[PDB]
């Protein structure tokens, strides 16, 4: 599908939601060394501006 | 030829801070997390916490959390360890280990550094309280001894008769305790018969507080 | 420390060995580690049963629900260490390799009052010296008379002598007002399982 490549960090932005309830997939939820990968199901909405001219 | 140098020993007194050097070669210094574990001196081993190299993201244990202070730098591969306000059971060698080039990754510590001693000590010079251990009465072959108690810093020499009393002599390492003082003691294994008519005196010396002293051993009371 | 080690396990050069490591749930891997006096851990044993290069095949992993075995085969003079298991981030207690001696001897134990000059001040040290007993694993408590006592005690750790036995000494801190309270006291200095124990009193004459 259409995968917009969005580099960003501790926050997906852009990303494909997950349907019915949010997902938590882990290689080893019990190791803390692995990252938690969090998808919703409901997107929050976050404004940035750079008000500097 | 992976090669893992840490920095020398080092002395801090309590409340104050330390940074413990891990210098890494013969690998992608950048390709490895970094993880941290300490032993306290006669105890077991204990996990504190891995640092990427690559991101500098660490993973402090939540008994360390918030004093422990995980750093890199990438250009000479070295990793860095720092403890902020030590307490008194820091005390511990400190080690630095990286995981297993095969067998995916971090949980398989195949390569540790020498290790690094730090230790906080909180004391001033003291002489030691000498008492004698008087003996009991088997014997045929009584046992005295005498009691080096309360003294700072080690180590203490102990010899029996100034030299002339050299068997039966054993003299036991020294016991920390928690006001940073040490205390040891030496026995001699000697006949009862002699008890009364031979003497027996036991030499403690102490130079870093330049005090010698001869304790007497008589036979006890009855 | 949700590993449980046995802290002696007992085996013969050339004869084998196990050591085994209880740990809670069971979905996980056991790693071993081998801890020389004065030098860093070594991994022996990694993923259960795997090995690493290049230690001997006399050293194999196994793990059985929540109890996670190490088996050394052929026991010789150099495989004497230290040895943790480990899950995740967690330790073991640590296990000692006692070899063998052979003689096998229990410690003889010497127990000293506090000195009457140390009575002249307000203090008051028990000496319980401990002397050639093997192999190295001793645990001292204390009773007052026959209650056990905890609190200002310290132990010493066997250290090796010079006819290769090993030799320990604890001390019980006091005052003047309780050393003279109670009317007997006891070192009971346990090793191999059996209790060598030497009888004190503050009854001086
Ligand atoms: C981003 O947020 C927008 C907010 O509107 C979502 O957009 C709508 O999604 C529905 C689902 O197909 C469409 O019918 C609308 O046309 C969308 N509107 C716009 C302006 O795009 C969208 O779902 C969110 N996308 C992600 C990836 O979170």
């Amino acid at each position: 599908h259409g995968i917009k490549p969005v580099v960003s960090t501790q926050l997906l932005l852009n990303g494909s939601l997950a349907e019915e309830e949010v997902m938590i997939r882990s290689e080893d939820i019990r190791d803390n060394a692995k990252n938690i990968l969090v998808q919703f199901n409901t997107p929050v909405q976050i404004n940035c501006t750079r008000p500097n001219n | 030829q992976v090669q893992l140098v840490q920095s020398g020993a080092e002395v801090k007194k309590p409340g104050a801070s330390v940074k413990v050097s891990c210098k890494a070669s013969g690998y992608t210094f950048t390709g490895y997390y970094m993880h941290w574990v300490r032993q306290a001196p006669g105890q077991g081993l204990e996990w504190m916490g891995w640092i990427n190299p690559n991101s500098g993201g660490t993973n402090y244990a939540q008994k360390f959390q918030g004093r422990v202070t995980m750093t890199r730098d990438t250009s000479i591969s070295t990793a860095y360890m720092e403890l902020s306000r030590l307490r008194s059971d820091d005390t511990a060698v400190y080690y630095c280990a990286r995981r297993m080039r095969s067998q995916d990754r971090e949980w398989d510590f195949q390569h540790w550094g020498q290790g690094t001693l730090v230790t906080v000590s909180s004391a001033s010079t003291k002489g030691p309280s000498v008492f004698p251990l008087a003996p009991s009465s088997s014997g045929g072959t009584a046992a005295l001894g005498c009691l080096v108690k309360d003294y700072f810093p080690e180590p203490v020499t102990v010899s029996w008769n100034s030299g002339a009393l050299t068997s039966g002599v054993h003299t036991f390492p020294a016991v920390l305790q928690s006001s940073g003082l040490y205390s040891l003691s030496s026995v001699v294994t000697v006949p009862s018969s002699s008890l009364g008519t031979q003497t027996y005196i036991c030499n403690v010396n102490h130079k870093p507080s330049n005090t010698k002293v001869d304790k007497k051993v008589e036979p006890k009371s009855c | 420390s949700a590993l449980t080690q046995p802290a002696s396990v007992s085996g013969s050069p050339g004869q084998s060995i196990t050591i085994s490591c209880t740990g809670t749930s069971s979905d996980n891997y056991v790693s071993w580690y081998q801890q020389h006096p004065g030098k860093a851990p070594k991994l022996m044993i990694y993923e259960v049963s795997n090995r690493p290069s290049g230690v001997s095949n006399r050293f194999s992993g196994s793990k059985s629900g929540n109890t996670a075995s190490l088996t050394i085969s052929g026991l010789q003079a150099e495989d004497e260490a230290d040895y943790y298991c480990s899950s995740y981030e967690f330790f073991g207690g640590g296990t000692k390799v006692f070899v063998l001696g052979q003689p096998k001897a229990a410690p003889s134990v010497t127990l000293f009052p506090p000195s009457s000059e140390e009575l002249q001040a307000n203090k008051a040290t028990l000496v319980c010296l401990i002397s050639d007993f093997y192999p190295g694993a001793v645990t001292v408590a204390w009773k007052a008379d026959s209650s056990p006592v905890k609190a200002g005690v310290e132990t010493t750790t066997p250290s090796k002598q010079s006819n290769n036995k090993y030799a320990a000494s604890s001390y019980l801190s006091l005052t003047p007002e309780q050393w003279k309270s109670h009317k007997s006291y006891s070192c009971q200095v346990t090793h191999e399982g059996s209790t060598v124990e030497k009888t004190v009193a503050p009854t001086e004459c």
